[PDB]
Parts: C-alpha cells; sequence; structure tokens
C-alpha cells in the first residue's frame, strides 16, 4: 500500500528564520531537518530507515486522527510570517494542506473550521513527538 | 532489512500498548532482559494517555533480541503488544 508523509513548518520570528521538516518515504526512509535554534549557526540534518512497525504506527496515528477527511480550503492561508505544510499519501487517499503557523485556542476557536484546525494541531504534535523520539534516541542528539 | 544499532545502543519499537499503561508497566516487563538505557512512552498530545507505542533502548544487541523474542506477543493489561526493531539497515 502506497505511503508518504512530509511536514514542514517555517517562520520568520523576531529573532530570525526557523524551519523544521521531516519526511517518511514508502521504503521506510525517515529524513529530518531542523533549524529551529537561531542561537547557533548549525542545523540538524539526519536520515535513517525505520522498521515497518514504525511506518504502521504512523499510518495508525494518521488514520485515527481522521485528518485524511479534512480540507484546508477554509483554513487560514500561509502568510509572510509562518507556514505549515502537511502532505500524506495512504493507499488511494492523498491530502496536501498548507496553512499559517497555528495560533491560539482563541484563534482556532474563531476560525472557519475549529474542529479541523484542532485535528491538524494535535496530529502534527503527535507526529513531532514520534519524530523527535526517533531522531533523538537513535542519534543521541537533542532534536530541537 | 536487518537491525540497525543506534549511536550507543539498540532500540526496539513497541506497539499496541494499552492506553492506560505507564512507564511502570514497560519497566516491569522489559527490565528482566537487560539494563534499559531509555524508555520513551509518549503521551497522546490531546488526551494525556499513552499514545500506544514506545521506544525501549538496551545497551547490547543480545539484550534487545532477548526482550524481542520474549515480549513480542505478550500482554500488558490484557492487550497484546508487538515488539520489533526500531531501525533497519536498508530500504524497502
Ligand atoms: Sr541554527
Amino acid at each position: 500500500e502506497d505511503f508518504y508523509l512530509r511536514y514542514y513548518v517555517g517562520h520568520k520570528g523576531k529573532f530570525g528564520h526557523e524551519f523544521l521538516e521531516f519526511e517518511f518515504r514508502p521504503d521506510g526512509k525517515l529524513r529530518y531537518a531542523n533549524n529551529s535554534n537561531y542561537k547557533n549557526d548549525t542545523m540538524i540534518r539526519k536520515e535513517a530507515f525505520v522498521h515497518q512497525s514504525v511506518m504502521e504506527e504512523l499510518k495508525r496515528i494518521i488514520i485515527d486522527s481522521e485528518i485524511m477527511q479534512e480540507d484546508d480550503l477554509p483554513w487560514p492561508p500561509p502568510d509572510r510570517v509562518g507556514r505549515q505544510e502537511l502532505e500524506i499519501v495512504i493507499g488511494d487517499e492523498h491530502i496536501s494542506f498548507t496553512t499559517s503557523k497555528t495560533g491560539s485556542l482563541v484563534d482556532v476557536n474563531r476560525s472557519k473550521d475549529p474542529e479541523g484546525l484542532r485535528c491538524f494541531y494535535y496530529l502534527v504534535q503527535d507526529l513531532k513527538c514520534l519524530v523527535f523520539s526517533l531522531i533523538g534516541l537513535h542519534f543521541k542528539i537533542k532534536p530541537i | 532489512p536487518g537491525p540497525q544499532r543506534s549511536v550507543e545502543g539498540w532500540i526496539l519499537f513497541v506497539t499496541s500498548i494499552h492506553e492506560e499503561a505507564q512507564e511502570d508497566e514497560i519497566q516491569e516487563k522489559f527490565c528482566d532482559y537487560g539494563e534499559i538505557k531509555n524508555i520513551h512512552l509518549n503521551l497522546d498530545r490531546r488526551t494525556g494517555f499513552s499514545k500506544g507505542y514506545a521506544l525501549v533502548e538496551y545497551e547490547t544487541h543480545k539484550q534487545a533480541l532477548a526482550a524481542k523474542e520474549a515480549l513480542n506477543g505478550a500482554e500488558i493489561m490484557g492487550q497484546t503488544i508487538q515488539v520489533d526493531w526500531c531501525f533497519v539497515k536498508g530500504p524497502k
């Protein structure tokens, strides 16, 4: 069954740029880049192949979130300050969302689709925890 | 492919973990097979329950394989868990 997942978040903050991006390919390859620490001139860029059980848990988390049924049309668009991109292929279904950096409980609650935006927020946070754990323990580095 | 060791150890990926299980449950089942360097039993970011998976790292390949064969198919809180290598050496 076809599979792909890529998430990117970037922003221009008071202290400068910042971006994080990771991708899981159908062959189990995890690629990760994180340059979120602007107090240093380095970047974190790593890759590794994860076991199929990891890819399966990933699909499980995505299916359970119900994100595959969401649509970003009514979502705030990316702006000159922040941008998030999430692309997923699972079997026949594919989705590609692009939006701004996630705002507050307040902002989301007043948006056109609070339910969909919350679903997006929690899925991204769950994917980040899994990715941070994988990179962090496998390379024995802060994933930051 | 085959198991890929991490920087300072071997990491197993545990799945189908009861949502109410906590680090205790993991420690109790896994310590017998070796010294555990790290356990990440991540919490679901919306609920605060365990999200269903854990990375368990052992100091040696011996320990991790012992645990693997002993714990894949076992149960925690009545729910059958699966235990696999977390990283592999090559594609597909
Ligand atoms: Sr940096």
